[PDB]
């Protein structure tokens, strides 16, 4: 890379692009984990359900 | 549809219209359920836990893509009288997938 | 002065070759700082951009006259750096400018001419 003050500020940016690209995975990973949580429940239910069947 | 299971019940689920068979090991059960799922003119075959407990270890190789034919384990004779235990199947489940052992 | 004159006296159509601009702007820095000037970006004298339009600006075509001179300079960018005073300059003076590519040399493709960074 270039070293100039233009790429600095470039690359900064990156960063704080990069940082809150994390964050907002993370949120959508605890959705999908709220989720699955919620799903197990029923699946374990309908395996009861199979089993006395 | 298709079943890997004691031939005693494979006709009551002929009686509710699902073609099945067995022969009580795991290797024939892998080897002709290659043809199975390529004769797999419906969406899901059901083999008992006591065959082979994954069969992904076995037709993962051949439904490679395909997704159709979904496979599962499901209880035995043995099940039969005594049943199954849920929650640890479920716990080891969630185990593997979000990687440790939770709501204990 | 050998190209103008075959040019626009006898009428030769000319193409005049400068092999490496790099080792003339080494020879540049090196006498303007025996003797002080103020520097440019990277010790490269303040006035090479004047220095290098007295002899890129020398071509072209004369109205009522048969001749031309067409210039070919060649320069290799240090780090492959685009920004380098050298090319950079080079590129505000001549038409556009023609950038080889290091990374489809590496794929054995000849000739590596990029068409993205290059312009006429």
């Amino acid at each position: 890379v270039s070293p100039t003050r233009m790429n600095l500020l470039q690359r900064r940016g990156q960063l704080r692009l990069a940082q809150k690209g994390v964050d907002l995975l993370k949120k959508k990973r605890d959705a999908l984990v709220a989720e699955f949580f919620g799903l197990v429940r029923e699946a374990m239910e309908a395996r009861k359900a199979l089993d006395q069947a | 549809m298709a079943v890997i299971a004691d031939p005693e019940t494979a006709q009551g689920f002929r009686l509710a219209g699902l073609e099945g068979y067995g022969a009580s090991s795991a290797e024939e059960a892998q080897s002709l359920l290659e043809t199975l799922v390529e004769r797999g003119g419906y969406a899901l075959v059901a083999v008992d836990e006591a065959l082979l407990p994954d069969p992904e270890r076995a037709v993962e190789r051949l439904m490679r893509g395909r997704d159709l034919p979904v496979l599962l384990p499901i209880a035995g004779l043995k099940e039969a009288f005594q049943g199954h235990d849920v929650e640890g199947y479920m716990r080891e489940l969630v185990r593997k997938t979000i990687g440790f052992d939770i709501k204990l | 002065t050998v190209a103008e004159y075959l040019a626009f006296e006898h009428d030769y159509h000319v193409l005049v070759i400068l092999t490496d601009m790099t080792n003339y702007c080494e020879a540049l820095r090196e006498i303007g700082a025996a003797r002080e000037e103020i520097p440019g970006r990277r010790g490269y004298p303040g006035y090479m951009y004047t220095d290098l339009a007295t002899i890129y600006e020398r071509a072209g075509v004369v109205e009522g006259k048969k001749g031309s001179v067409t210039q070919i300079p060649i320069l290799s960018m240090p780090d492959d750096d685009r920004t380098h005073p050298i090319p950079d300059l080079t590129g505000y003076i001549t038409e556009g400018q023609i950038q080889l590519s290091r990374e489809l040399h590496r794929k054995g493709i000849y000739p590596p001419i990029d068409p993205l960074p290059s312009l006429s």
